[PDB]
C-alpha cells in the first residue's frame, strides 16, 4: 500500500491550497481516511475524517476553512484549505486512519508566510581527521538538501537543522569528516538543492 | 385496552443497534404522559409534539424500535445527526415526528469479563436511509480484490462489539433507547389517549 | 476534548535496559489507543494497536499496557535506532487527540568533542558579511558550551547555533555554532577563537585563526 501526498508549498496568509493523497492498495471511496498535520518542531494534530460512507468530521482550529474529500476515479483524497493562517504551517499526512489497516503517507509540507522565496547562497568551510563543509546561508521557504560528492560521500555527514535568522532567512551547515591525507588528492563538493528556488547549486570545497 | 409499551420499556434484553427490533402498536390506547413521568429517563426528547399533546392526538399506527448503543453516540439518535451509529444503523429522517427516550443500563447490559454481546455496523460504503435495517454481515470490501468470506487485508467484518463492562466511563456504558415514531396513514386512526 | 498526557519531555536509557512511557487519558478511552514511533525526520510509525496489540514486523522489545485512562509503553532493551519520538493517540472518540509526544535518549559512555574552526569565505565577504563557523564534533553528552573570543573578548549576541540529533549507531552529537558579523567589523579584529567546554574535555579546548594569515 502507498499513499503519497503532494500540493504542498510556500502561500500567502488568506490563500488556498488543494492537498492531494493518491492511494494504491484500497478504495478511497470506501475506507475511513484522515488528514493529520505536524507544526515544525511540534507534535501531532488531527485535522480532518471522512468516513466509509462520506460523512466528515473536523478539528475546531480548522472548521469553516477545510474541506476534506474523495474522487473514486481517481482514487484520491483531496484537502481543500482555505483562509490559512501562520498557524496552519505543518506537513499534512493522510493517512487510513481510525478504522481499518493503519497506512500513512510521507507527508507535504505546508507554510503560510507574507515572506519571499529566497534561493541559499552556498559558501565554502575550507578545512590525523580534518573536517570541510559547506555553508547554506538567506534562504526562505525550506527544505534544504545536501548531498556530498553527489551520494558518494554519506559517512561522516553531518547536515545541521536549520535556524531562523533575523531577517526571517534559514541557514544551516553541512559538514563531513575526512582522513587529512586525501585534502590534496580528492575533491569534495557539496550539492545543494533547493525546490522551492529551483535552485541546484554544486560547491567545491578547498 | 392500554398499549403493550411495557414489553418494550421493561424488556429484559434488548437488541443491538444494527439489527434494532421495531414494535407496531395496533388497536389500543396509550398514556404518553405515564412514561414521561418515570423519573428514570435521562433523554426524552420529542421532535414535532409534546407528551401532553400526544394523549390527545390519534394515529393510525404507532412504532416503538429499541436498541443499545454507548452513553456518547445517543446524541446520533435525533434528526439531522452524521456519525457510525446514526449513519450506519439507525437512520431518523429529518422530519421527525415521534419522541427518542434513553436511560443507563450499566447495571442490566454490562458484565465482568465485559459484555460483548452488543455489536455496532463499523463499515458501510452508504449512509443508511431513514429506518433501514441492514443485518448483513458479509465481509465488507476494502480494496479490488474480492473477499471470498475470508477476513484480512482489505477484507474486514462489518460488525464490531461494545465492550460493556461495569467501570467504564459513562460515554462508555450502555445505554437502552426506545424511539417512538407516530403515523398517520390514510386509514383509521386506532391508538389514541 | 479527550486530552491525552505523556511522560514529560526526555527519557533517557542505557543501550539494553527498560524505558517506560506512560500516558494519561482524560476520560475513559477504554483499549482504544495508538503507540506510535517518529524517528528524526520521518514519518510516523504505528508500533501498538488497541493499547497492546503489536502490529505487524514490530520488534519484541516494544510492548503495551492498559485499560480505561492509564496506559504504559515499554521497550523492553533499548537499541541505539531506537531514538525516537513517541506519542500515543486516542482514536475512538472524536476530536482525534495525540499525546505532546516524548523523545527517548541513549545513555552512552563520555565522549569529547572533536573542535574545528572554520573562517569566512571570500565568496561572503563581498556580500558584506562574515561568518565564522565552530564544528563539535561527535560528543556526548549533549551539554556543551561555546564561547566565541574576539581578541579575548568574549561575544553575545552575534552567534547562532544548531545541535543534531543523536545518531542511530555511535548515540552521539553534533554542534554548530555561526558567528556572523559585517565585513567592517570582521577587519577590526585580528583573533577569532572558539572555546569549548565538556565533560569529556578536562580543560577548555580553543580553536583559533588570526584573520589573513
Amino acid at each position: 500500500v502507498q499513499l503519497v501526498e503532494s500540493g504542498g508549498g510556500l502561500i500567502q496568509p488568506g490563500g488556498s491550497l488543494r492537498l492531494s493523497c493518491v492511494v494504491s492498495g484500497f478504495t478511497v471511496s470506501s475506507n475511513y481516511m484522515s488528514w493529520i498535520r505536524q507544526a515544525p518542531g511540534k507534535g501531532l494534530e488531527w485535522v480532518s475524517v471522512i468516513y466509509s460512507g462520506g460523512s466528515t468530521f473536523y478539528a475546531d482550529s480548522v472548521k469553516g476553512r477545510f474541506t476534506i474529500s474523495r474522487d473514486s476515479s481517481q482514487n484520491t483524497l483531496y484537502l481543500q484549505m482555505n483562509s490559512l493562517r501562520a498557524e496552519d504551517t505543518a506537513v499534512y499526512y493522510c493517512a487510513r486512519h481510525p478504522y481499518g489497516d493503519h497506512a500513512w503517507g510521507q507527508g507535504t509540507l505546508v507554510t503560510v508566510s507574507s515572506a519571499s522565496t529566497k534561493g541559499p547562497s552556498v559558501f565554502p568551510l575550507a578545512p590525523g581527521t580534518a573536517a570541510l563543509g559547506c555553508l547554506v546561508k538567506d534562504y526562505f521557504p525550506e527544505p534544504v538538501t545536501v548531498s556530498w560528492n553527489s551520494g558518494a560521500l554519506t559517512s561522516g555527514v553531518h547536515t545541521f537543522p536549520a535556524v531562523l535568522q533575523s531577517s526571517g532567512l534559514y541557514s544551516l551547515s553541512s559538514v563531513v569528516t575526512v582522513p587529512s591525507s586525501s585534502l590534496g588528492t580528492q575533491t569534495y563538493i557539496c550539492n545543494v538543492n533547493h525546490k522551492p528556488s529551483n535552485t541546484k547549486v554544486d560547491k567545491k570545497v578547498e | 385496552n392500554l398499549c403493550p409499551f411495557g414489553e418494550v420499556f421493561n424488556a429484559t434484553r434488548f437488541a443491538s443497534v444494527y439489527a434494532w427490533n421495531r414494535k407496531r402498536i395496533s388497536n389500543c390506547v396509550a398514556d404518553y404522559s405515564v412514561l414521561y413521568n418515570s423519573a428514570s429517563f435521562s433523554t426524552f426528547k420529542c421532535y414535532g409534539v409534546s407528551p401532553t399533546k400526544l394523549n390527545d392526538l390519534c394515529f393510525t399506527n404507532v412504532y416503538a424500535d429499541s436498541f443499545v448503543i454507548r452513553g456518547d453516540e445517543v446524541r446520533q439518535i435525533a434528526p439531522g445527526q452524521t456519525g457510525k451509529i446514526a449513519d450506519y444503523n439507525y437512520k431518523l429522517p429529518d422530519d421527525f415526528t415521534g419522541c427518542v427516550i434513553a436511560w443507563n443500563s450499566n447495571n442490566l447490559d454490562s458484565k465482568v469479563g465485559g459484555n460483548y454481546n452488543y455489536l455496532y455496523r463499523l463499515f458501510r460504503k452508504s449512509n443508511l436511509k431513514p429506518f433501514e435495517r441492514d443485518i448483513s454481515t458479509e465481509i465488507y470490501q476494502a480494496g479490488s480484490t474480492p473477499c471470498n468470506g475470508v477476513e484480512g487485508f482489505n477484507c474486514y467484518f462489518p460488525l464490531q462489539s461494545y465492550g460493556f463492562q461495569p467501570t467504564n466511563g459513562v460515554g462508555y456504558q450502555p445505554y437502552r433507547v426506545v424511539v417512538l415514531s407516530f403515523e398517520l396513514l390514510h386509514a383509521p386512526a386506532t391508538v389514541c389517549g | 476534548d479527550i486530552q491525552m498526557t505523556q511522560s514529560p519531555s526526555p527519557l533517557s536509557a542505557s543501550v539494553g535496559d527498560r524505558v517506560t512511557i506512560t500516558c494519561q487519558a482524560s476520560q475513559d478511552i477504554r483499549n482504544f489507543l495508538n503507540w506510535y514511533q517518529q524517528k528524526p525526520g520521518k514519518a510516523p510509525k504505528l508500533l501498538i494497536h488497541d493499547a497492546s496489540k503489536l502490529e505487524a514486523g514490530v520488534p519484541s522489545r516494544f510492548s503495551g499496557s492498559g485499560s480505561g485512562t492509564d496506559f504504559t509503553f515499554t521497550i523492553s532493551s533499548l537499541q541505539p535506532e531506537d531514538i525516537a519520538t513517541y506519542y500515543c493517540q486516542q482514536y475512538d472518540n472524536l476530536p482525534l487527540t495525540f499525546g505532546g509526544g516524548t523523545k527517548v535518549e541513549i545513555k552512552r559512555t563520555v565522549a569529547a568533542p572533536s573542535v574545528f574552526i572554520f573562517p569566512p569565505s571570500d565568496e561572503q565577504l563581498k556580500s558584506g558579511t562574515a561568518s565564522v563557523v565552530c564544528l563539535l564534533n561527535n560528543f556526548y553528552p549533549r551539554e556543551a558550551k561555546v564561547q566565541w573570543k574576539v581578541d579575548n573578548a568574549l561575544q553575545s549576541g552575534n552567534s547562532q547555533e544548531s545541535v543534531t540529533e543523536q545518531d542511530s549507531k555511535d548515540s552521539t552529537y553534533s554542534l554548530s555554532s555561526t558567528l556572523t558579523l559585517s565585513k567592517a567589523d570582521y577587519e577590526k579584529h585580528k583573533v577569532y577563537a572558539c572555546e569549548v567546554t565538556h565533560q569529556g574535555l578536562s580543560s577548555p579546548v580553543t580553536k583559533s585563526f588570526n584573520r589573513g594569515e
